């Protein structure tokens, strides 16, 4: 919606060359995707239409018992189209020139997502997940579109430009980003990855502790910091560099299956726990880090495991990683 | 650049202006404190070298020439005094001087008679043998305490100046620029809101006048 | 008062005599005597460092360390690595060895900054 | 004028239970207090007839020789009613939708207040004070109504939201609040409390210095200040927390008579002078604070004296406080 024609060209060029296994055999993903393109230089008033087209198509497929994801890139462009039509109409401007009915339109559009039981028979269940990119003016999340959307949606993947300029991708701002589905997902994890939420919370706690320690350091420097604080900062840097940072245009990190993600969380939190345990038992963090740089490098390089190698093989090597890390942390601390 | 995440309001604009003024004048205050402490640090580093030189050429010449033994005294014992261990004396009292606004932990001579030992009058040798340890060594230990007063005056002052300079740099390079960026952002957002309200009012006025009048 | 004791790491010619005439050698309720004999070639260097830790960190009453160059040169790393304020370690010449103003930690620091 | 109906109900419930000995005997304050209840759920056009009725009643009672006080809570709800009538009425809106004649209306309303000789005999003199609460949209004092009232009114008791959140009450912003009647009141003070203007000016100066200085301390720390500056900060904190802060819903601080206010002002200023002299001639304020901790406690607790033991029993603080120390 109101975005580059080149972005539609690359989708059309790439999707035919990408294959999925959802049906049991390799088949181009283009076979199960539809595109609705209203480039930024196409008629502005059509942007709204495109959005309403997309969701409808999505809903249609949800009526067939399929799980559809409709991607609105970008909804800010639809809001801008509404603003332009409103300006040509001489209507009273709301915040930042937008029409007073923008928030209601966004809320109604987002209410069309959901898991549902199809209308007719035989009974079948589908879902529509709306994923909408928001383009705040100036990068400021005070934008009316962002303010309405965050009021509507349940997941907030907020991106940081200072991370993107650094090539830290995805540039999710972990401080502001939130998901309100973490509670309903417990069931899933309890059936598949039972200690997934615990590790997620451990990672978030480590990241928050590091964020505050870094505010302290920026003014006071990395001195008067307990070795535990040094470990927290070091492992948060490790997580940010090698877990939260995923190169989407590589053969290994284009896709990270949930099991590889879970094993990587296990490895990073195991590193943190081993370091904390070793230092708490009299070990010195500087010397211990010098001695276990090899373990640190193995944990960081865990991201290079090819998911195409299979769940069993990757899990086996992650278990080898964990055992080697335990052995080395025992060796380096007597 | 980097700015504080606060919502633009005129109250917040005034709050940030007051914070910036406070930051500037606190920066000047810590600058003056740093310069004063640095002048005193220069003085202490000169006087510590002087005291070290004097102690080096007084300790061996007078204090280390004890005549309690053997040929210069009536006894030839090299450790006879150690047999008279007792409560310590010749001690120092750490004084809290207003050095440059801060309070140091410098020391002053507060010797006490102790058990009133001696290298004679029971050590075989006569009074003239104990003159060295009695007087010259006492003066040497007094000088050593006086020099330790410039050692702890130097350590504490070095720590304080390091902290003060780090805090001056933090104020002038991290806090002041951040506050200025916040002020600029708040001013720009308030100007945007003012423009929106002004033009909405203008639209209302024009509609009323040119359609309903 | 909180910290008043004088501590001397020196040969018998210094700890036993000289200042000991007015400084004493024993604590009010201790037998450690805040001193080390440091027999020439007898006391271990590891034991010398242990005594330095004893009189600098293990007990608090010691207000000053007064250490001879003999131990200091062999104990160079330990005394150089000590950066606290209260014990105010003070190097002294002993026997024939003079001050050597290019060796001791505090004056090294002073020349390091600013002159 | 356009307020809660539970705030006009509480006045109808407490004023009868509250009494005034201004007549020589405790008589319900409600016996001399009338009400003009016009809540917000009530018609917006009667928020204008609520302010006229009140000032006309005060003018009528001033015409009987009485010193009336019209308390108009809120003047910004009468201005909103004129903004709502004007908008539905078609004429051109002003800066924020208000009519161009809002300022004239406010000026005409406030010009009805004053001290006056009443028409007719017997010769009597009365007065009408107006205390108008303005409710700036968002707390911004740059609003049209607030700016107009500040142009018209002679006293500005600007309130601070930050102080009200700490429960610092009254949450008066001493930085921006002003009184233009201090000049005339000179005479009154010269007849009753000659030191009052000078003490007031001294306390204003101390508060301003501490306002400018706490900003520095918030960034560089209190230990980087001069002992004089630290004394100033401590004195200002004591003033704010014990003199300016007054629990309006207690027994000792529901009311504070002027003699008690003057005595407390003298006590606080004398404590500041004593500290400044002790440090000026050589002393360590850090230890002196511990040494004089109980004198500071007594000055702080002066707040707790019950005004019931009126005048010269509380005035024991003239010696039990200003002679127990200082």
């Amino acid at each position: 919606c109101g975005e580059r024609g080149n972005e539609m060209a690359e989708v059309l060029m790439e999707f035919p060359e990408l294959y999925t296994e959802m049906s049991g055999t390799k088949e181009p993903i283009m076979k199960r995707t539809t595109l609705v393109a209203n480039t930024s230089n196409m008629p502005v008033a059509a942007r709204e239409a495109s959005i309403y087209t997309g969701i409808t198509l999505a809903e249609y497929f949800r009526d067939q018992g399929k799980n559809v994801s409709m991607i609105a890139d970008s909804s800010s462009r639809w809001a801008e189209a509404l603003r332009e039509i409103s300006g040509r109409l001489g209507e009273m401007p709301a915040d930042q020139g937008f029409p007073a009915y923008l928030g209601a339109k966004l809320a109604s559009f987002y209410e069309r997502a959901g898991k549902a039981v199809a209308l007719g028979s035989p009974d079948r269940t589908g879902s529509v997940s709306i994923v909408a990119a928001v383009s705040p003016a100036g990068g400021d999340f005070s934008d009316p579109v962002t303010t309405a959307t965050l009021g509507i949606t349940q997941v907030f993947w907020g991106l940081d430009k200072k991370l993107a300029q650094r090539k830290h991708f995805p540039s999710i701002n972990t401080s502001v980003s939130y998901s309100k589905y973490t509670n309903v997902l417990n069931k899933f994890y309890d059936s598949n990855y039972p200690e997934f939420p615990v590790l997620r919370d451990r990672m978030k706690e480590i990241l928050s502790n590091a964020e505050e320690l870094e505010q302290v350091v920026q003014l006071v420097g990395k001195s008067a910091l307990s070795d535990s604080d040094k470990i927290t900062l070091d492992v948060a840097t490790l997580i940010k560099e090698d877990f939260l940072q995923q190169n989407g245009y590589s053969t290994y990190d284009a896709f990270c299956p949930i099991w590889k993600t879970f094993d990587m969380m296990r490895a990073f939190i195991s590193y943190h726990d081993e370091a904390q345990k070793a230092v708490a038992n009299g070990a010195n963090w500087s010397k211990l880090a010098d001695s276990t740089g090899d373990v640190k490098h193995a944990v960081s390089s865990s991201k290079f495991f090819e998911p195409s190698r299979g769940e069993k093989e990757v899990h086996g090597e992650f278990e080898k990683l964990l055992s080697t890390m335990q052995e080395r942390f025992a060796e380096s601390t007597d | 650049g980097n700015r504080e995440q606060v919502f633009p309001t005129r109250m917040t604009l005034g709050l940030m202006k007051t914070k910036l003024k406070g930051a500037n004048q606190g920066y000047s205050l810590l600058k003056r404190k740093s310069e004063a402490l640095t002048k005193r640090f220069r003085d202490i580093t000169k006087r510590i070298d002087d005291a070290k030189q004097k102690m080096g050429r007084v300790m061996q010449t007078a204090a280390f020439s004890l005549a309690e033994v053997s040929y210069a005294t009536g006894e030839n014992i090299g450790y006879q005094v150690q047999e008279s261990v007792s409560t310590a004396r010749f001690k120092v009292r750490a004084r809290q001087e207003n050095v440059s606004g801060v309070y140091l932990s410098q020391f002053e001579s507060y010797i006490d008679p102790e058990i009133n030992d001696f290298r004679l009058t029971g050590l075989g040798r006569g009074g003239q043998q104990v003159q060295r340890a009695k007087e010259i060594y006492s003066r040497a230990v007094e000088t050593l305490v006086e020099l330790a007063s410039l050692q702890t005056a130097f350590i504490i002052l070095d720590e304080v100046i390091k902290v003060t300079n780090r805090r001056v740099n933090a104020i002038e390079h991290v806090i002041i620029p951040r506050t200025e960026n916040t002020i600029a952002y708040i001013n720009s957002e308030l100007d945007e809101l003012d423009r929106e309200e002004f033009y909405r009012l203008k639209k209302v006025q024009e509609k009323k006048q040119n359609e309903t009048a | 008062e909180k910290r008043t004791l004088i501590a001397v790491i020196a040969d018998e010619d210094t700890t036993t005599g000289l200042l000991l005439a007015g400084i004493g050698q024993i604590t009010p309720e201790t037998q450690e005597k805040n001193f080390f004999v440091y027999q020439e070639g007898k006391t271990t260097k590891e034991e010398i460092t242990d005594k330095f830790n004893h009189f600098t960190e293990e007990r608090d009453d010691i207000a000053i360390l007064l250490i001879n160059q003999h131990i200091a040169e062999n104990i160079r790393a330990r005394v150089d690595s000590f950066t606290n304020a209260f014990p105010a370690i003070l190097e002294i010449p002993s026997k024939d060895h003079p001050y050597d103003p290019e060796k001791d930690s505090v004056l090294k620091r002073v020349r390091k900054l600013f002159g």
